[PDB]
């Protein structure tokens, strides 16, 4: 039930063939392919910069918010172990 | 190219032994929700069914 | 912290006032054009009644070998595949969940009649032994 | 593509730097020297206020294009938006269908160990009446 | 990750449906108890409008990384919107190299008719003075 | 129409009260985070003091065609391949006409300088003249 994105889905998982993206990005007409990797490897130079500046903190900040996330799924994993147990112990007398 | 290309692959193995461990950590977490999260909906089966 | 739509980590997540329940906006403001209501309750729901929720937001680390390259080539390959071979998979996992259906409903009304038949020769056996 | 005092299609869209809502430099420069103020807010407004002419320098000209590029990553998020719509109520009905198949299951082994206790007192009833 | 109201961990996270922002259960229900108000907005709530947080439905997700599709087309905008940027750090610099150009050979061209003009009259001063 | 910052066509414009200029919400706000000040005017400008501008109608969907979606990922590489050459030409050009300006400015000076040996002749030649 949905529009034409479940037609070249379905296509492309019957026929067992990925859609090729061509970003002729790596190998480099060429003229322009040359010039499309500086400008893209200038960014990633200066995209490389800004995450070493901060470097590991950034990363072990959000390492922090996972053991949050994580140790919540776990309380309500007890909530539900209970109150399962609670029921079937009615039932038992 | 080539001079970038050979700077910034050395700068991604700058990180990648940097954020390696926590590439691998949170790989381990991120299976770990995964774990649970079938026991979070398989006891959402045998609560009503219970 | 979750969308309750297409299981996401949303961006701008808003929260409807019929049924406390966080949605991303682009997703939850898709459903109110195609049918006004809310998804989860089935209740009268406009895009004016929704209200936009504020929190510290979400962060992502772009991976160390991240270029135009492999976001063009390699990581939006694995997305369209992940999104073919899944739904495809999940509605293998439907289609058996009916024919499982089946046979539990039809195993199950087996069963009724199998103790409709011994409800009739039990009580008997032992009326027999009162007679 | 429509001003906000006439509704007319604008060949001259200026803009109010206080609500902007693009105007046509015609209608809003008259709403001006009747009062000086905004039409649809009724702030302070005047003549130098007001953004006018075309924009483009030093840009240029991309007629919003076919085979261009920014919309093609705005198509593959429409898309997508699509595939996660889809992919929860394949899951509700798997989830929601697995409570029936698991209450039926566990309940027709509960009604079979009926069946069980049923023909073992059944068979009693017999051997007693038999004997007797 | 944190409740708004003390600044702890929230081991029972629920948000509200008025001014959201993740409240810890067992504070916000005694900000409710106290007055039927949300503490940030201060617009009405009651204990049923405020909403426990859950796991969507059926549909199973996955942690938001740089895999994923909306993730990594979201990249792709803070790609080209700095890369537009870097375009206007040369457009603006070329105005004033340009600028500075055109003033120069101007100074360059209203200077050298004057070196010609001298290189005339020196050498015709040699040339009068020399026959005398 | 256009924010004067990208060259896009704005989707939440906002605009500065120091210097009349409709920008794109998320540019002029890094500019400010980087330097508290206007791009073109150079005015003392913050993010309070910027007001979010409505344009409800103008927002028109580009809907590229039937266009098969194998390709449209290869106009997308194409796109970005074009832009990443359409911004180095525009950055070198800058660069030598600020050269060839440097060039300008050594002549300018070098210039005034032999005007000074040639009015010395002159001077030379008006007192011989008067003898």
């Amino acid at each position: 039930t949905d529009i034409m994105r479940n037609e070249f889905e379905r296509l492309a998982a019957r026929q067992p063939i990925e859609l090729l993206s061509m970003k002729r990005y790596e190998l480099p007409e060429c003229v322009n392919n040359s010039m499309a990797q500086l400008e893209h490897q200038a960014v990633r130079i200066e995209n490389l910069e800004l995450m070493s500046q901060h470097g590991c903190n950034a990363w072990k900040v959000y390492n922090e918010n996972l053991v949050h996330m994580i140790e919540h799924a776990q309380k309500e994993l007890q909530k539900l172990r209970k109150h399962i147990q609670d029921l079937n112990w009615q039932r038992k007398n | 190219m080539t001079t970038e290309a050979k700077r910034a692959a050395k700068m991604e193995k700058k990180m990648k032994i940097l954020l390696g461990g926590y590439q691998s950590r949170a790989m381990g977490l991120m299976k770990q929700l995964n774990d649970l999260w079938d026991q979070i909906e398989q006891a959402h089966l045998e609560l009503r069914t219970f | 912290l979750i969308c309750s739509i297409s299981n996401e980590v949303p961006e701008h997540p808003c929260v409807s006032p019929v049924s406390n329940h966080v949605y991303e906006r682009r997703l939850i403001e898709k459903y109110i054009a195609e049918n006004g209501t809310d998804p989860i309750n089935n209740q009268p729901l406009s895009e004016e009644q929704l209200i936009d929720i504020k929190v510290a937001h979400p962060i992502r680390p772009k991976p160390p070998s991240a270029t135009s390259i492999p976001a063009i080539l390699k990581a939006l390959q694995d997305e369209w595949d992940a999104v073919m071979l899944h739904s495809f998979t999940l509605r293998q996992q439907l289609q058996t969940t009916r024919q499982e259906l089946s046979h539990a409903l039809y195993q199950h009304d087996a069963a009724c009649r199998v103790i409709a038949r011994l409800t009739k020769e039990v009580t008997a056996a032992r009326e027999a032994l009162a007679t």
